[PDB]
């Protein structure tokens, strides 16, 4: 996250971290056993850390659990980036509590201007790289499609929304992919991509989760 | 899998790495003037076993933290000293379609700028961390070397006949 601000302790309980040697992506716990995240974060061996705040220090409130199932959406296109969404099955259900809760799936799609909260431990600098210990938070509104498409002509699908500022400054970045974009106590977006970070006229592109409630809900029920 | 730098560590998405070659005979990648260019605009390969060339800032639009092979990449030379006639030229690696030696890799502003992304791919017979860059306009084509005849410069180009096996080394 760039331009955001350090989240308070356990402010966002449902946020996780895809670790495989080291933090490389994030995710969000939806139910005690499953984790939704960006499909381009797929990796053969994943360790889902939870209850994390400062990912460099064992504060003794975290739960390290390996993924057992890692199912990327069927129609995901590595090329076109469409359908960037995957579900990860914790090989042992987490212990839902204060420092480890679950975000609610979207009942409907987020309207333009709906304010949201983005978090991650991704890069903090526009130019250069500064990786934080602590989780970062960002407040950004979900931009209109009419506007989104303009900034990335020909690249916006029916499944991607834009969320940020056409003016730059506050955006997501390397290391935030897979993470949540939570709007009104509902998961309305998953970090996926952008050109640079917080660059002008290039908001961040996020997978539109609302187009996945039925898939998610079926997959979990099926697996 | 993630692309490893020569020190067995993965490449940070958006970091700065030297793009050395496997064969110690040559050196690193760098821009150099070629043919009829008053500015060093041709992404070349040194021939000196000691010049690690210029630093490149590999990166993907994909917000993951490290560089995984098969992911669209954007390569860009870090700022390097040029003459007054060149201070300000853009540093991003590009591919100008249609040129004698084939689609050349050039930096700076070039009219016939072909749209596509670079991508790294491992090659090495499971020893060192040997990769190769390919260009896939928006199937793909490798990036080999086309020697300047009337000069000798090892110009970077997309050649099916032969790719360019390279290995990165973090800057810092
Ligand atoms: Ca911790």
């Amino acid at each position: 996250i760039v331009g955001g601000y350090t989240c308070a302790a356990n402010s966002i309980p449902y946020q996780v971290s895809l670790n495989s040697g080291s933090h490389f992506c994030g995710g969000s716990l939806i139910n005690s056993q499953w984790v939704v995240s960006a499909a381009h974060c797929y990796k053969s061996r994943i360790q889902v850390r939870l209850g994390e705040h400062n990912i460099d220090v064992l504060e003794g409130n975290e739960q390290f659990i390996n993924a057992a199932k890692i199912i990327t959406h069927p129609n995901f296109n590595g090329n076109t980036l469409d359908n960037d969404i995957m579900l990860i099955k914790l090989s042992s259900p987490a212990t839902l509590n204060s420092r480890v809760a679950t975000v609610s799936l979207p009942r409907s799609c987020a309207a333009a201007g709906t304010e949201c909260l983005i978090s991650g431990w991704g890069n903090t600098k526009s130019s250069g790289s500064s990786y934080p210990s602590l989780l970062q938070c960002l407040k950004a509104p979900v931009l209109s499609d009419s506007s989104c498409k303009s900034s990335y002509p020909g690249q916006i699908t029916g499944n991607m929304i834009c969320v940020g500022f056409l003016e730059g400054g506050k955006d997501s970045c390397q290391g935030d992919s897979g993470g949540p974009v939570v709007c009104n106590g509902q998961l309305q977006g998953i970090v996926s991509w952008g050109y640079g970070c917080a660059q002008k006229n290039k908001p961040g592109v996020y997978t539109k989760v609302c187009n996945y409630v039925n898939w998610i809900q079926q997959t979990i029920a099926a697996n | 899998d993630f692309v490893l730098d020569n020190e067995g560590n993965p490449l940070e998405n958006g970091g700065t790495y030297y793009i050395l070659s496997d064969i110690t005979a040559f050196g690193g990648i760098r821009a150099a003037p070629t043919g009829n260019e008053r500015c060093p605009l041709t992404v070349v390969q040194s021939r000196n076993e000691l010049d690690k060339g210029i630093g490149t800032i590999i990166s993907s639009p994909y917000r993951i933290r490290f560089i995984a092979e098969g992911h669209p990449l954007s390569l860009k030379f870090d700022s390097f000293a040029v003459i007054m006639l060149c201070v300000g030229i853009p540093t991003e690696w590009s591919v100008v379609e249609d040129l004698p030696e084939g689609p050349a890799v050039k930096i700076g502003e070039n009219k016939d700028a072909m749209d596509g992304w670079f991508r790294l791919e491992r090659v090495s017979d499971d020893e060192f961390n040997n990769y190769k860059l390919v260009f896939c306009p928006q199937k793909c084509g490798d990036i080999g070397i086309s020697i300047d005849h009337d000069d000798g410069t090892r110009r970077l180009v997309v050649s099916k006949n032969k790719p360019l096996v390279v290995q990165f080394q973090k800057l810092d």
